[PDB]
């Protein structure tokens, strides 16, 4: 239903387990500790979503720390929407201590967008962890068992 | 306001017509270059 | 032995047949019921709202 | 004190509600583009000032002094209606509206319903609280009346309407809830426990489970009809509907139907009938003709659609190929730039650009070849549909329009045989008597039939004049026929037109990105080069 | 206070309606101004095409 049919998350061992953040520290099943990279989405296109306003890919990149999110080409186009968005004021981390920055926070456009983005990449946080321990249990629940006759 | 309003479009049938006359003319231009360069596979197609 | 092997082989697809007409017109039936569902909610979403 | 909801009012009324639901704070708010209006208690004693507002699609004037509902015809394309509780006492104006469904006529003075035949889709309607006097008012709304009344509403006006509360109506204090289950009997959990009362249904006889048999096939008829009203528009033969009717517009008809009106009937219901299924066979034979028609257009939609999707796959498929080609440039670049051996970068840099280059040389051969595949199918599409197609509906046309021809001059015959036989018959009478009561048809029959020449010549107008309309009928189908070909061609070829310039439009923009991508990274590699020195 | 509501209306419905009438014109040179440009590429492409092949 949610039409989001391609999931992914790249991973990257270049950094040790970072000490500060919970949703970075991961109990991975495999060995604990791991850090993290980047995502990557892909979702189906509903008829009656407009392709230039429903996102058909996504990556939320953390090396980049900026988000590259496709969107459908319409009826026409061959000019692919690759939009590469800065993840600067994404969960509220703006400063507002920067008297000068232009303040379009206030258009609700911006807070919409915000918003969706939050909640799409926490569900798959929370999601891609129950995972994690999803995996653990079917892989050990198939290992340690012995054989079974009908 | 209707003498005002019937004045602001005096002007407009005039361009109508001449916007209708280049249109047609647009589409000659068209029409005469495809004949012109159809023709011209036409040969190489001959040559061919 | 052939021929009621014949007639068996018949009876399966016959059978199959019968079975698969089953199953699609099941699956129509379902998906007209499904539609009517929904529709069934948005009026009781309609009736909820406009009662209060 | 009286009001007026003005459009100082009006953007009262909107910064009120944007506030209420946190809307942006736009001034420019255009007028043109207003979906849902809120008027919460502003007393409002007459509606006004709201022109403009076909694509309205909610609204609220609940708590005010409203009284009188009209010109609401202008606005038919509501959807959420909120009126009651008003000093309403009539329902009208809203005739051409059919597109609401949340009607709220509650607590008013609102005794006579009337007025929601056009708006058979409602699904709610609240007309409560009010001084309405007879239940089997509200069964005329959904097929239900009381038995013993001459009821001409033999077609239901509402079938989806399942919200519709009347409580507290003046009728509605007698006979407790005994009235609430003689409308459901007419008209959702209360439904299935009222239908479970035995007395309920018991005292009825047009029920709910046969009432939606009757429904569905009721329903599958007019569908039915839809479609083959669609065949026959789509035969281009409607034209004709009236060729049975050109003798109520042919008055020399009802003139000569005085001298022999039995037979003058029979021949005519004989002419009627050959000719009605002669031209039967006609448009049948033209729809099939039309059907394969469509099959070929629509075909021809698929092909394009096929052809078209190849070609947006290649294109990503090399557009693709470049973005790894722009990424490994990049990546390089960076490299390098810690490096910071300026010559090989821009070196690489101008490579890439050549590239790119050649990539929009490439791109626009794409599109070359689309236009040729495109123009090669359309023009092979339209010579088929020519040779077969087109060719064949002529010969039907033309074969129909000589048969109505042949059904005219022989019915033209038998009334001139007609003619002379009561010529001859007059002839022979008029000799044995001369007195009979003056009669005023047979004097006007004598006069018919002594100017012969004024008969035949009366007779042959008529069927000039009725092949005439008959040709002209069957032209003006055929005209419809060629421009509805054509239109389809025209609007094809120029979307066509329109596609191919918003992709090359396209190109040119991304090959203007690619270009001005690549010259940020060689001038600031290059400016990079002004610090060291 | 009525007539002059009504009067003001009036006038305030006339400037609405008056805008729109000078914008035929308006969206007449704008969508003239997008068939010079079509047809001026499409004699240019012509030409174009013509010498390529």
């Amino acid at each position: 239903d949610d039409r989001v049919i391609y999931r992914s998350i790249r991973f990257d061992n270049k950094r040790a387990p970072s000490s500060q953040n919970n949703d970075k520290v991961f109990q991975d099943n495999h060995v604990g500790d791991v850090q993290i990279t980047k995502m990557t989405q892909k979702f189906e296109k509903n008829p009656h979503y407009p392709a230039n306003e429903q996102i058909q890919k996504m990556v939320i990149d953390l090396i980049k720390d900026k988000v590259i999110v496709y969107y459908h080409m319409n009826d026409g186009e061959i000019t692919p929407i690759v939009k590469i968005y800065p993840r600067d004021s994404m969960h509220g981390f703006a400063k507002l201590n920067e008297p000068g920055g232009d303040n379009k926070i206030d258009d609700p456009l911006v807070q919409l967008e915000n918003t969706k983005m939050v909640n799409l990449e926490k569900d798959c946080l929370n999601q891609l962890k129950q995972q994690e321990k999803i995996a653990r249990d079917d892989e050990k629940t198939i290992r340690e068992g012995e054989i079974r006759l009908e | 306001h209707l003498a005002k309003k019937d004045k602001l479009d005096k002007e407009l049938q005039k361009l109508e017509d001449d916007f209708a006359k280049l249109k047609q003319d647009h589409a000659n231009d068209e029409t005469k270059l495809k004949t012109n360069k159809r023709q011209q596979q036409n040969s190489l197609a001959d040559n061919i | 032995v052939q021929e009621e092997k014949k007639d068996h082989q018949s009876l399966l697809k016959i059978q199959q047949k019968k079975f698969d007409e089953l199953i699609n017109n099941l699956i129509i039936k379902y998906e007209e019921r499904l539609a009517k569902l929904k529709e069934d909610l948005e009026l009781k979403l309609k009736v909820e709202i406009h009662e209060l | 004190d009286p009001r007026v909801i003005n459009e100082q009012l009006i953007l009262d009324a909107v910064k009120q509600f944007n506030q209420e639901n946190n809307k942006i704070t736009t001034e420019n708010i255009i007028l043109q583009q207003l979906r849902q209006l809120q008027l919460s208690f502003k007393n409002i004693l007459k509606i006004q000032h709201l022109q403009g507002l076909e694509r309205l699609e909610k609204l609220q004037l609940d708590n005010n002094i409203i009284e009188k509902i009209e010109n609401i015809d202008h606005l038919v394309n509501l959807k959420w209606l909120d009126l009651s509780f008003n000093c309403i006492k009539k329902i009208e104006g809203l005739d051409k509206l059919k597109e609401l469904t949340d009607l709220s006529l509650f607590n008013n003075y609102i005794e006579k319903i009337e007025g929601l035949h056009n708006n058979t889709k409602l699904n709610v309607f609240s007309i409560g609280n009010n001084r309405l006097k007879s239940y089997e008012e509200i069964t005329l709304y959904f097929g239900y009346k009381p038995r013993g009344e001459e009821g001409t509403n033999d077609r239901p006006e509402f079938k989806r309407l399942q919200v519709l509360n009347v409580s507290g109506n003046p009728f509605t204090k007698d006979k407790e809830n005994e009235y609430k289950n003689h409308i459901i009997c007419a008209i959702e959990g209360d439904r299935q426990l009222i239908r479970q009362d035995e007395q309920i249904s018991n005292s009825y006889n047009f029920t709910t489970t046969d009432y939606y048999q009757q429904m569905q096939a009721q329903e599958q008829k007019e569908e039915m009809d839809r479609q083959t009203l669609k065949k026959k528009k789509d035969a281009r033969m409607d034209i004709l509907d009236n060729l049975k009717d050109e003798y109520l517009k042919i008055e020399d008809l009802q003139r000569v139907k005085i001298i022999k009106p039995n037979q003058i009937n029979e021949e005519i219901e004989k002419y009627c009938g050959k000719i009605n299924d002669h031209v039967v066979e006609m448009q049948a034979a033209v729809i099939q003709k039309h059907q394969l028609i469509l099959q070929e257009m629509s075909k021809t939609e698929v092909s394009y659609k096929e052809q078209e999707a190849l070609h947006e796959k290649e294109t990503l498929q090399i557009l693709k190929e470049f973005e790894h080609e722009k990424k490994v440039e990049f990546r390089n670049w960076e490299k390098e730039a810690a490096n910071g051996d300026a010559k090989k970068e821009e070196s690489r840099l101008k490579t890439l650009l050549q590239k790119t280059t050649s990539l929009k040389n490439k791109l626009m051969d794409i599109e070359i070849q689309l236009v040729e595949e495109l123009e090669a199918i359309f023009t092979d599409y339209d010579t088929k549909k020519k040779e077969t197609a087109w060719k064949d509906i002529e010969e039907i046309i033309v074969l129909g329009q000589k048969k109505i021809e042949e059904e005219n001059v022989k019915f033209y015959s038998n009334l001139n045989v007609i003619k002379n036989k009561e010529e001859a018959n007059y002839n022979s009478t008029q000799q044995q008597q001369l007195e009979e009561e003056n009669n005023e048809e047979d004097d006007e029959k004598a006069s018919l039939l002594e100017n012969k020449e004024q008969l035949a010549q009366m007779i042959g107008n008529i069927k000039e004049t009725l092949i005439d309309s008959h040709t002209k009928i069957i032209l003006s189908a055929q005209m419809e026929l060629q421009k509805d070909l054509a239109e389809y061609a025209k609007q094809q070829k120029n979307k066509m037109y329109e596609r191919n310039r918003k992709n090359i439009s396209q190109i040119i923009a991304q090959i203007d990105a690619y270009q001005t991508e690549i010259n940020e990274k060689l001038k600031q590699g290059d400016d990079e080069s002004d610090h060291e020195n | 206070k009525e007539a002059r509501a009504e009067e003001g209306t009036q006038q305030r419905m006339y400037e609405f309606e008056q805008k729109q009438l000078k914008e035929k014109i308006n969206n007449l040179k704008q969508k003239t101004d997008t068939e010079n440009m079509v047809h001026e590429q499409l004699r240019n492409f012509l030409i174009e095409k013509e010498d390529q092949i």
